């Protein structure tokens, strides 16, 4: 069934599940043609594919080739998603391949399900929460992967960087989902907020600073005031 | 012409024969119906006037036997059977008419209703999706369950309808997942046509079965398996031309006989919906589109 508030813990438990989303697959500039209509350029994309509990982020770079030649991109861009995830969990060793993978976008549920035919025990799931994956190119190590491709490649990451050495799971997608909500909602803020202070470093082999414990207090709760100031703004509350 | 003769009618019901019904008294002298036309498959179905639940009844062809009705006060309810003594039924027959105890098939000469609605229909294959060889006739009612039904509980009394799924490795080629989704030709054509059904006749056979199995008993499974064999059409993008103008022709007689009152359930929103407007076929149904249109535009 689908994921909500009310069953949210099940995700930071010992089956392994993996949250995909789509909504970077595709990425195009709009523009003006010489003769004043509007086409597209697409840039590179990736799927964003995570184990909530591990960290682990496969992220599989889509390169704009893939696009050549063909029609009804939007629509091609959810079954190649859905291929390559397939693929990605063929790749798994059994012991490895999720028990779950919920898509964070209900449209992918059909694309997943025919491509996952081979794997009936594997459930497909959407969700009811409103997950800021898409703001995963606000995270410069990322993007700049994505844009660099020049073929279809898979890089992986652990998007906790350390932080599972002090921290739970439950507490770890906590900050990750805020940040990103936050990198989502403002991101010139966010990301000001981050880097303001430049004796607090990002690892070579890491995604976000090394903050200490009662640095990330203090970041989380400038995303939170970030994030509460941007509501009253938007709605005029 | 032929008969099939009632022993009794001992409770108060609603007969029906075909798209006809008649009301019968508790004890009514009732002794059949005549002048049934030779050439297609017919239906006697029952409804109690006390349980205007379970409605049944049987499917079968005068040319395969001589049959009768007759109450069983055990398992209470109106049972088909066969007289093997040819002499023993034309004497029961004759006498009845003589008597003048029987109604006549109520066929009004300018009428192709029944044949269009059975024009596929064939009492063999009838009795392969109702297995019970010991019969020559089948029984049907409004409880009956199908086989891919039990799948998602007893096997003897199933509707052996074919099983079509759209989210099958039997659906979808493997490299073809999104191709085949999108465009069911390979599943209609190559699977199902040339696969299972052999011929599209037999394929229309089915489905209007299954049409008239979900009105003369509001047979649930059997709705749903009229509105998948539709689906697979009206989803593919590729059929032959014959089968289109033969299909606008089925659907149309079933939706003109539908009665009015029952739309609600027999007809289902999405799939008529998506037939008639947004599928490959959308063009294709011109008589069905127009009737829907002008009966149902609620539904749609």
């Amino acid at each position: 069934g689908a994921m909500n508030s009310s069953n949210y813990a099940e995700l930071f438990n010992n089956d392994i599940k993996l949250f995909v989303d789509d909504t970077n697959v595709y990425r195009v500039t709009v523009h003006k043609t010489f003769e004043g209509n509007v086409a597209t350029k697409a840039i590179n994309g990736c799927i964003f594919t995570l184990n909530p509990k591990t960290g682990h982020l496969f992220l599989k770079i889509i390169h704009t080739s893939v696009w050549a030649g063909q029609k009804r991109l939007s629509q091609l861009a959810k079954w190649k998603t859905a291929e390559e995830v397939s693929a990605l969990v063929r790749s798994l060793p059994k012991e490895e391949q999720p028990k779950q993978i919920i898509v964070t976008r209900k449209a992918m549920l059909d694309p997943l399900e025919v491509h996952m035919l081979d794997f009936p025990n594997i459930a497909i799931r959407p969700t009811e929460l409103r997950l800021p994956f898409s703001a995963a190119m606000s995270i410069d190590k990322l993007s700049d992967v994505v844009m660099k491709a020049t073929e279809p490649q898979m890089v992986l990451f652990n998007i906790y960087d350390d932080w599972l050495d002090r921290i739970s799971s439950y507490t770890a997608f906590s900050r990750l989902t805020l940040l990103l909500r936050a990198l989502k909602t403002n991101e010139e803020s966010a990301k000001m907020i981050l880097l303001s202070d430049p004796t607090i470093t990002i690892k070579s082999y890491h995604l976000w600073p090394s903050f200490t414990d009662e640095q990330w207090i203090t970041i989380e709760s400038q995303m939170r005031d970030l994030i509460l100031t941007e509501y009253g703004r938007k709605y005029n509350v | 012409m032929n008969t099939v003769p009632f022993t009794s009618a001992p409770i108060e019901v609603t007969i029906g024969i075909d798209q006809y019904s008649f009301n019968v008294k508790e004890n009514q002298p009732f002794h059949g119906i005549k002048d049934i036309p030779i050439g297609h498959v017919h239906v006697i179905h029952f409804q109690h006037a006390d349980n205007s639940s379970m409605r049944y009844g049987y499917w079968f062809d005068c040319r395969m036997g001589n049959f009768y009705i007759q109450y069983d006060p055990k398992d209470g309810l109106y049972k088909m059977m066969e007289e093997r003594d040819g002499a023993k039924f034309e004497n029961i027959v004759h006498n009845f008419k003589e008597r003048q105890m029987m109604v006549s098939y109520p066929k009004i000469d300018e009428d192709d209703t029944w044949y269009n609605l059975t024009e596929f229909v064939q009492m063999d294959k009838i009795r392969k999706i109702v297995r019970k060889d010991e019969n020559q006739f089948s029984y049907v009612d409004s409880s009956m369950t199908t086989v891919q039904e039990n799948e998602l509980s007893d096997p003897a009394h199933s509707l052996n309808y074919t099983v079509i799924n759209f989210k099958s490795r039997e659906a979808i080629r493997p490299g073809h997942e999104m191709e085949d989704f999108l465009d069911k030709s390979y599943y209609l054509n190559t699977v199902m046509l040339q696969g299972i059904f052999k011929n599209s006749s037999n394929y229309f056979g089915e489905l209007q079965f299954a049409f008239l199995n979900a009105m003369f008993f509001g047979n649930y499974g059997s709705s749903l398996q009229w509105h998948a064999m539709i689906e697979l059409i009206c989803s593919s993008a590729t059929v032959p031309k014959h089968m289109l103008d033969k299909l606008d022709e089925i659907l149309y007689y079933q939706i003109k006989t539908l009665p009015e009152q029952y739309s609600d359930i027999l007809l289902n929103e999405r799939v008529w919906n998506i037939c008639l407007y947004s599928s490959f076929q959308k063009n294709s149904l011109h008589n069905t589109e127009k009737i829907m249109e002008n009966k149902y535009p609620e539904l749609l």
